[PDB]
C-alpha cells in the first residue's frame, strides 16, 4: 500500500525481475525465474502512466542486461586495450541500449491499453512484445540475446519449439506471465486457470518426434577442442604449433571417424598462405578414408580487384575432394557486431581512437548458402553467433540435411555465464529443425546436440580434447522447418490488429 | 572470430 504506488520503490523493484531473468538461462536453468522475471514485468507497469512504464520497462531490462550479459565486460577487460573506467561504461551502455526496447515496450503498452484487463496482458503485450523483440534483434543488425524461449529448451514447453520456433515460445510465455500478473494483481483466479491451461497445453506437445532416425547411417564423428589461448592465437609464431596441436590430435582419429571438425577459425593463416598443408592434409584423409571440417579465414579477389576477407568453413578428404575454387565451403553472413565490423562506420570512425574500434572488417558472405558436403554427408553451417538466429538457420536448412554444424570461438568471454548462454541458444536449433547439431569450439562447449535438443556427449570446458562419438542422423522435417516465423507472425498480425481495434474505442 | 594476423 504504502510506498508501492511511488515508482522510486516501483523502479527499484524491476531490476530484481529484470535481473531475475538471467537465472533462466542456461548456466543456472531455472525456467520459473522467466515466468516470475516476465510476470513482474507486467504487474509493475499496472496503472502507471506510459513515461512512467517506459522507465519500468527500461529499468526492469537493465537488471535483465546488466547481469544476463555482463559477461562482455570480460572480452572488453581481457583484451581491450582501452583503460578500465572506459570498459565498464561500454557494458553499460549495451546494456542501456538493450534496455530501450523493453522500455519502449512497456512505454507504448501503457499508451494503447492504460486499463489493466486481460486484452493488454494476454492479447496485446505478447504481441507488441514480439515487435519490440524482433526491433531489438533487427536494428545495427540486432542482438536477440537473453530471449526467454530459450529458457525452455529443456522445460515442458519445448514441444512448442519445433511446431512455430523458440520465438512462439516466448511469445506464450508472455501469455502466460501476464495472465498470472493479472490474476495475483487482482486477486481473480479466472486469469490463474487460463494461464495454467494455456501453459500446460503444450505439454504432450514435447512427445512428439517430427524425425525418423536412420541407423544405416550412424557415423563416428570426432571434434578436436584445441584450447589455444586467445590472447596468443593471431600471432606469427602460435600457427606453427596450433597446426600441430590439431593435426597431431587428428592423426589418431583418421580412418575411424568419418567426420572430423575443427572449432572455428582453427587455422589462423590465411587459406591462400596455408595450401600446401591442406593439400597434404587432404591426402591423408582421402587414403585413410575420413573428412575434417575446419574453419579458416580466407581473402578472396572480386571483380573490381579487391580482397574480401570470409570467416570461412572449408571441408577436407573423403567425400570433398579441396580446392582454393571449390564450392563446398560456408562464409559467414551476420558477422558480430564491433567484433567482425563495425556498425556505422561511416560515423564512427571520428570515435574509433580512444575506443578500440577495429580497423579492418570481415566480409559478409550470401545470405542463403548451399549444405556441406563431406563423406556422403550434408551439413548446414553456422559459424559462432549465426546459431542464435533461428531465422537464418531455418531459410539455409535443406531437407536433404543430415545434420547442423556449428563452430564458435568463446575463449573472449573466459570463465563466465556467455559460453553457456551462446550454447543454450544453439540446443534450440536442434530441437527446432530436428536434426542432431555438432558444436565445436575453441575451448567453450564442444557437445553433440540430439534431434531434440538434447545433450548426447559433452567435454569439460578449458580442456585440450576430442570429443568422439557416434551421432545417428535423422530426416523429417518439422511444422516449423516448412514454414518458418510467419505463422506466429500472423498470429501476431491477428493479435496485435484485433488489441489495436480493441483499442480504438 | 577476431581477424589481424
Ligand atoms: C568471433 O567469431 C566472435 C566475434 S569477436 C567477439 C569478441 C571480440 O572482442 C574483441 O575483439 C575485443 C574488443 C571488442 C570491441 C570493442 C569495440 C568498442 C567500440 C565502441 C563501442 C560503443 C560505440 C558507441 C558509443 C561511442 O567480443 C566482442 O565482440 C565484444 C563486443 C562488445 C560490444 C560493445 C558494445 C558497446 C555498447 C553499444 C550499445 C549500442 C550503441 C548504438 C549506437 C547507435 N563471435 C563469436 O564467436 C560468437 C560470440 C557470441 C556472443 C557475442 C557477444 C557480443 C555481442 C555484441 C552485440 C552488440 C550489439 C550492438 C547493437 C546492435
Amino acid at each position: 500500500a504504502s510506498l508501492i504506488e511511488r515508482q522510486r520503490i516501483r523502479l527499484l523493484l524491476a531490476l530484481l525481475f529484470g535481473a531475475c531473468g538471467t537465472l533462466a538461462f542456461s548456466p543456472y536453468d531455472v525456467w520459473p525465474a522467466a515466468i516470475i522475471s516476465l510476470m513482474g514485468l507486467q504487474a509493475l507497469t499496472f496503472n502507471r502512466r506510459p513515461l512512467q512504464s517506459a522507465a519500468i520497462g527500461f529499468c526492469w531490462g537493465f537488471g535483465l542486461f546488466g547481469s544476463g550479459i555482463n559477461w562482455v565486460y570480460v572480452s572488453i577487460a581481457t583484451f581491450g586495450g582501452m583503460p578500465g573506467p572506459v570498459n565498464i561504461f561500454l557494458v553499460v551502455l549495451l546494456a542501456a541500449y538493450l534496455s530501450l526496447y523493453t522500455g519502449l515496450f512497456a512505454g507504448v503498452l501503457s499508451r494503447l491499453w492504460p486499463k489493466t484487463t486481460w486484452l493488454r496482458v494476454a492479447i496485446a503485450a505478447p504481441a507488441l512484445w514480439q515487435v519490440t523483440e524482433f526491433l531489438r534483434g533487427w536494428v545495427l543488425t540486432g542482438f536477440p540475446w537473453l530471449q526467454f524461449g530459450y529458457s525452455q529448451i529443456d522445460g515442458p514447453l519445448k514441444g512448442l519449439a519445433p511446431i512455430m520456433g523458440v520465438e512462439a515460445i516466448n511469445f506464450l510465455l508472455m501469455m502466460v506471465s501476464g495472465l498470472l500478473a493479472l490474476a495475483l494483481v487482482k486477486r481473480n483466479w479466472r486469469p490463474l486457470v487460463v494461464a495454467v491451461v494455456l501453459f500446460a497445453l503444450p505439454f504432450p506437445l514435447r512427445y512428439i518426434q517430427w524425425f525418423t532416425p536412420q541407423p544405416e547411417k550412424t557415423i563416428q564423428v570426432s571434434m578436436v577442442q584445441g584450447d589455444i589461448p586467445q590472447s596468443l592465437k593471431w600471432d606469427e609464431g602460435q600457427l606453427l604449433n596450433t597446426l600441430k596441436i590439431y593435426y597431431n590430435a587428428t592423426a589418431p582419429l583418421m580412418g575411424k571417424s568419418s567426420l572430423i571438425i575443427w572449432p572455428e577459425s582453427a587455422i589462423t593463416d590465411l587459406e591462400i598462405n596455408q595450401q600446401p598443408f591442406l593439400k597434404a592434409l587432404d591426402g591423408e584423409l582421402r587414403d585413410k578414408g575420413s573428412s575434417l571440417v575446419t574453419g579458416i579465414v580466407d581473402a578472396r579477389l572480386n571483380k573490381q580487384n579487391r580482397y574480401d576477407t570470409y570467416n570461412t568453413i572449408i571441408t577436407l578428404g573423403k567425400g570433398a575432394p579441396y580446392s582454393y575454387e571449390s564450392a563446398d565451403r560456408y562464409n559467414k553472413n551476420h558477422l558480430v557486431p564491433f567484433g567482425e565490423f563495425v556498425p556505422l562506420e561511416s560515423i564512427l570512425r571520428p570515435l574509433a581512437p580512444f575506443f578500440d574500434l577495429p580497423m579492418s572488417s570481415f566480409s559478409r558472405g550470401p545470405y542463403i548458402q548451399p549444405p556441406l558436403s563431406a563423406n556422403g554427408i550434408e551439413l548446414t553451417a553456422a559459424i559462432a553467433y549465426e546459431i542464435i538466429l533461428g531465422e537464418q538457420v531455418r531459410d539455409n536448412f535443406r531437407p536433404d540435411t543430415d545434420y547442423l554444424l556449428t563452430i564458435s570461438n568463446d575463449a573472449w568471454f573466459g570463465k563466465s555465464i556467455g559460453p553457456w548462454q551462446h550454447f543454450q541458444m544453439a540446443r534450440m536449433r536442434a530441437l527446432e529443425l530436428a536434426r542432431p547439431l555438432l558444436r565445436s569450439t575453441n575451448n567453450g562447449i564442444t557437445a553433440v546436440i540430439g534431434p531434440q535438443g538434447e545433450i548426447q556427449a559433452m567435454i569439460p570446458q578449458f580442456t585440450r580434447e576430442v570429443l568422439t562419438t557416434n551421432v545417428t542422423p535423422t530426416t523429417g522435417l518439422t511444422p516449423y522447418a516448412r514454414t518458418g516465423n510467419w505463422p506466429l507472425w500472423v498470429l501476431t498480425a491477428l493479435f496485435g490488429f484485433a488489441a489495436v481495434l480493441m483499442s480504438l474505442r | 572470430s577476431k581477424k589481424k594476423k
